[PDB]
């Protein structure tokens, strides 16, 4: 966004952006690895 | 209590110019206090190189006034009395000189005072002013010696 | 519970519309600003001693005031000035949370005491409590085009027709003014005064 | 014409025998200048509880009522406002909640593929803002730059 | 809903002015994320059905 | 294991800030001249600047409210205060007509004044906030030393503040002191010659100083009544023995047979903190140097000057002492309700770890985004944070 | 000393001036009279804390002290809740007569 | 009002004005001296001026 | 009638109503939100207690059937719309619908 | 005007017949009185003011 405000409105979709983008990618993967190896332990 | 403290505030500022003008000189307190006091502390000079009036003096110079905005504070009483310039006038030296006890309460009054005298070049001022500085008149005395 | 509404939809499109009727009504209630108060609730004591000095000025009303502000609740700190321009100022800081009109009140009450103490000069002046989270929404500027008001009857034009209409708006809550108003002006000559012995 | 002193001869001394009396400012110390010509300002503070949009646009309202009446030369000028940001901010925060239910129903539409299905989700956040809204109004807070985003 | 209001209430009991600025959001977002989760539970499935 | 390292790595690199600087469409310019200076020459430096704004940055300045004898550091007749409106966002370009571009030419051509300190600066969201960099010490005199030897610690503190490394930008907020006029009224020689002192006194403070003698009516409202000295015979120390007082005899006294004027040096603004006398010493911390290194050198600073000078934070350095790691505490219990709300949802101790895992996936790129557009660790970035962490940990 | 125009254009418009707009204000009314007392009676929204209504004027009263003249400040402002409840009117005579 | 004065400053203490004290503003007080002052007699000590 | 009379006072002249009056023309202004959202509650509850947007449409047809009545025996004993009146019409619409 | 008005109103409202006891709350106009004091005479006298 150019404009008035454009501060605030560029932080919280920069860091909204960037978040969402590397969760949506990495949890996808990650979670199911780590449900794998707590279940697999049993701790 | 802020309710309390508001009304009767509220209801005190009537008659506060009623009241002798020595009386509101020395100014009316409303605090939203009791009487017991929650803790007394003792100030001792060890070295007893402190007279009691001098630790008195440190005391409500230093402590008493941090002390009184400590919050929850409702008020803070003294058992002893800051320095003041005590002047003790002889009758017999005033009939010496023919001068009466208001004629030295005027003679402080008046060479003992802040005159706000103002400034160097205060606005308005002449065109082209080289600059603009404060003036000081007599201010307040310090020694005893001067009082003498 | 889910079980509960699936197979009542009316009862579940009735909560829908009472949750939007009451939004709406919110929304058309509830006001609308920049940011809303932020800030540890500050509150500055002004006293004005024209023609005074910075050391005058704190030894007959900056120290006077600060001996008898005491009592307060909440107090974080307090910073004082006295300045060569003959204004003295006391701020004092109250913790976060603490009910603004609240603290107001008790600098107030709390410098009642002290108003006989000050000069006369001082108390003719007025010394006035007031909070420092002023916002100021606009500043309109009063200028002369044809160049027949002078400075000084713009300033006293503006405080005398101006400021009081605007004044009555219902979001309002005070008028700043950047100009003095017209006041009697006696130049003394003292070359005069003392060719009449005056 | 305050007569100071009135001499055995008959003859007055008056105030302004020994003065010069003119209608000045109380105050000289401000020299207040607008785009390099002389001017007053005036500040308004807004009162807390009310729009300071609304505020602003009632206040200069009200100037221009008061414009009619204006000496000549006289013009007041806006040297300082603060509506055209807050205005800009609310209209950019309402247009990306629009534009992001408007972009839900296009996710929706291109995944789930069904128009009724696309309308659910489309039909369930507004009741949600509403409630927000009525929460938020239940607390004592209002439509703030923070609560926007 | 419990692990996204801790997620987001501990930021309203922060001091200060920083403290009131987390809240303002805090607040907001908890109250978005109740109702949402109540909608969720109610609307959600009569509008499905 | 990686990427929760390059998140650490990352957030140890995000500068920290409390709100974002935005265009809010005007900025404010500030002039202070040297101390002892008439709103004369203020009114010709205001009227350079003013100049330079409407020749230069013409293109994006719509008006300028300039305010002589009031601004930054205390009003006076060498402090003017400048409000510069610019034009909507659209008209001026948004590469080189932004606010800050405009501030950032501007600085740099008032750098080039040496008449005064000129500084262009853009108004903070809110008044409270500060810099994370900077920080508000007050200086205080616990033994009543006196002004003279408050002013020479200050003098002490400041240099050795500027000596450190980790302190930059050290200054006193105050006003330097400056030549002033001392009056000496003789008591005894004037009452010999039979002058009165309170007469004495009344004719310097109405003649030289104002007097607001009572109100009269103008147009329907009360004004206010001052009498005062014609300018031109109060310019000048030699202006004190044009005037003359009248003794019991009734003959006129002139001032110069019982007063004489010297000049010394006062400060034209005296400051006090929590009832003692106190200088306010603002500096900003180094950056890559922590604000509670910075305020620890502060105090050793102040340690190392002579007995009876304390030191007290104010406002934001004030604030961050009250709340020391408030967050971290706070975060961690929000963790613990976490793992237990999750426990008794999967019905085991073990599950709830898997979950907890992720919150370190979504943060890394959040973190990366605000590193590499130039953004800081503001609080828009710690909601965004808190909002993806919650994405992430309900997927 | 002030004459009944003179104490309206010089105070009760004045005090009336900063206090437009307080929190829940139905309507103020003003008297001033000839001999030189200005009342100002501020009717707030049922309902309204009496106290908080007291609070609230007091706090935007010291908003106009500096406007008002100095003969009032000196006089004083009082800010008093009123209402016209009369509850009882006791009248006190004296049987005998000889009071 | 001048024997009064007198015997309300002499007997009674009488808050004059302030000094300075060390960076305080501390009151001046003027009174009798202690000898003067004990015995109900001591009034004929004081003199007033017509 | 009041109004009525100060439109014939030369122009510029204006009127406001205070005190009783005021609470009275409030009132006035207010009946038919009042009703209408009373109306409105009912409904909306009907609906969610019987699932049906028809059982309490037919119910809320009766209102009609009450209110009349009120109305003419208002009429006929000489009473006039006041508050209690409006708190009655609220209480008829209740016993309408319990019908 | 607004007294004449005032007294137009009243007169009106007790020609008709639908109102009673119509009445202006407030105080009408009296007569005062105004003391002179020459100034300057009374400095010429020797009277302070």
């Amino acid at each position: 966004s150019t404009g008035a405000g454009s501060g605030g409105q560029h932080a919280v979709g920069t860091g909204v952006m960037g978040g969402m983008i590397s969760a949506t990618i990495l949890a996808i993967y990650f979670v199911p690895l780590f449900f794998v190896l707590v279940r697999r332990r049993f701790p | 209590p802020d309710e309390a403290v508001q009304q009767v505030q509220n209801q005190l500022q009537s008659a506060m110019r009623k009241l002798p003008q020595a009386v509101q000189n020395q100014g009316v307190t409303v605090r939203k206090t009791g009487d017991t006091n929650i803790l007394t502390i003792a100030f001792v000079s060890t070295d007893g190189s402190m007279d009691k009036q001098d630790i008195a003096d440190y005391v409500a110079s230093n402590i008493q006034d941090p002390l009184s905005r400590v919050n929850g504070v409702g008020d803070i009483d003294a058992y002893g009395s800051q320095y003041s310039m005590r002047i003790w006038l002889d009758p017999a030296k005033l009939n010496s000189f023919q001068m009466t006890a208001k004629d030295v309460t005027d003679a402080i009054e008046s060479q003992n005072a802040q005159i706000a005298v103002g400034q160097l070049g205060g606005t308005p001022s002449v065109d082209k002013q080289a600059l603009n500085a404060t003036i000081n008149a007599q201010s307040l005395l310090q020694t005893p010696e001067q009082f003498r | 519970m889910a079980n509960f509404f699936i197979d009542r939809p009316i009862f579940a499109w009735v909560l829908a519309i009472l949750l939007c009727l009451t939004g709406t009504l919110a929304i058309f209630s509830l006001p609308v600003e920049q940011y809303p108060d932020l800030a540890p609730p500050n509150v500055r004591v002004t006293a004005n001693y024209p023609g005074a000095s910075a050391q005058t000025l704190e030894n007959t009303v900056t120290q006077v005031i600060e001996q008898n502000m005491t009592g307060l609740d909440n107090l974080m700190y307090m910073s004082s000035q006295s300045s060569g321009t003959g204004q003295a100022s006391v701020t004092l800081s109250f913790k976060a949370g603490t009910d603004p009109d609240e603290a107001v009140q008790q600098v107030q009450n709390q410098l009642q005491s002290a108003m006989r103490k000050l000069p006369q000069a001082v108390q003719n002046q007025g010394v006035t409590v007031r909070k420092t989270g002023d916002t100021n929404i606009l500043t309109i500027a009063f200028v002369s085009t044809d160049g027949s008001m002078d400075k000084q009857d713009i300033a006293d034009y503006v405080a005398s027709n101006i400021q009081d209409p605007l004044s009555r708006v219902n979001g309002v809550g005070d008028i700043d003014a950047y100009g003095s108003q017209y006041s009697m002006r006696i130049w003394l000559d003292p070359a005069k005064l003392n060719s009449f012995q005056m | 014409d305050i007569t100071l002193r009135v001499n055995q001869d008959g003859s007055e001394v008056r105030l302004g025998d020994v003065a010069t009396v003119e209608m000045g400012a109380e105050k000289y110390d401000y020299l207040s200048r607008f785009n390099g010509k002389p001017a007053s300002g005036l500040g308004v503070k807004l009162a807390s509880g009310a729009n300071e949009m609304a505020t602003a646009e009632l206040v200069l309202n009200r100037l221009d009522e008061l414009a009619q009446y204006f000496p000549h030369g006289l013009e007041y000028k806006v040297a300082y406002e603060t509506t055209s940001f807050v205005k800009a901010s609310i209209e950019d925060v309402v247009k990306t909640l629009l534009e992001a239910i408007a972009l839900v129903f296009l996710v929706m539409y291109l995944f789930l593929q069904n128009f009724r299905a696309t309308l659910i989700p489309t039909i369930a956040v507004p009741v949600v803002l509403m409630g927000t809204f009525s929460v938020l109004y239940a607390f004592g807070y209002s439509v703030n730059t923070l609560t926007m985003f | 809903a419990m692990v996204l209001s801790a997620v987001f209430v501990p930021m309203a009991f922060f001091g200060g002015t920083t403290g009131a600025i987390y809240r303002q959001f805090s607040i907001t977002i908890v109250a978005a994320m109740v109702l949402s989760v109540l909608v969720a539970m109610i609307l959600t499935p009569a509008l499905c059905a | 294991v990686l990427l929760l390292g390059g998140m650490v790595f990352l957030f140890l690199r995000l500068p920290t800030s409390f709100l974002p600087l935005e265009d809010r469409g005007m900025f404010t310019t500030s002039v202070q001249l040297p101390s002892g200076s008439t709103q004369q020459q203020t009114l010709k430096v205001v009227e350079q600047i003013e100049k330079y704004y409407f020749t230069h940055e013409k293109d994006n300045i719509m008006s300028v409210f300039a305010t002589v004898g009031s601004g930054p550091g205390g009003n006076g007749q060498n402090v003017a205060r400048m409000f510069i409106r610019l034009k909507d966002w659209s008209e001026r370009d948004s590469k080189t007509g932004t606010s800050f571009a405009i501030i950032e030419r501007a600085t740099k051509a008032f750098n080039q004044i040496k008449e005064a300190r000129v500084i262009a600066s853009s108004p903070p969201a809110i008044s409270g906030l500060g810099s994370s960099a900077g920080f508000d010490m007050e200086l205080q005199d616990h033994a009543g030393a006196g002004h003279d030897a408050l002013m020479a610690a200050r003098n002490q503190l400041l240099a050795l503040a500027a000596e450190n490394p980790e302190l930059t930008r050290v200054r006193h907020n105050g006003l330097d002191d400056s030549p002033q006029l001392q009056i000496d009224i003789d008591q005894r020689k004037a009452q010999a010659l039979g002058v009165a002192i309170d007469d004495i006194n009344d004719t310097l403070q109405t003649a030289w100083g104002s007097s607001y003698v009572n109100d009269f009516m103008d147009r329907g409202r009360v004004k206010k009544v001052y009498v005062q000295a014609a300018a031109p015979y109060r310019m000048l120390p030699d202006d004190i023995n044009l005037w003359y007082v009248r003794n019991k005899d009734g003959g006129m006294v002139p001032f110069s047979a019982f007063a004489t004027s010297r000049w010394e040096t006062g400060s034209p603004r005296l400051e006090r903190y929590n009832g003692y006398s106190a200088v306010e010493i603002v500096g900003e911390a180094a950056p890559g140097v922590s604000t509670g290194t910075a305020m620890d050198i502060m105090e050793s600073l102040v340690k190392q000057l002579p007995n009876g000078f304390g030191l007290e934070w104010t406002a934001m350095s004030y604030q961050e002492r009250l709340s020391g790691a408030q967050a971290p505490a706070l975060y961690a219990i929000s963790l613990l309700v976490v793992f237990l709300c999750l426990a008794a949802l999967y019905e085991s101790w073990s599950v709830p770890f898997s979950v907890m895992l992720v919150v370190p996936l979504g943060v890394i790129g959040a973190l990366l985004a605000t590193w590499m557009r130039g953004l800081e660790n503001d609080v828009y970035f710690q909601v965004g944070l808190l909002t993806v962490i919650g994405l992430s940990a309900k997927n």
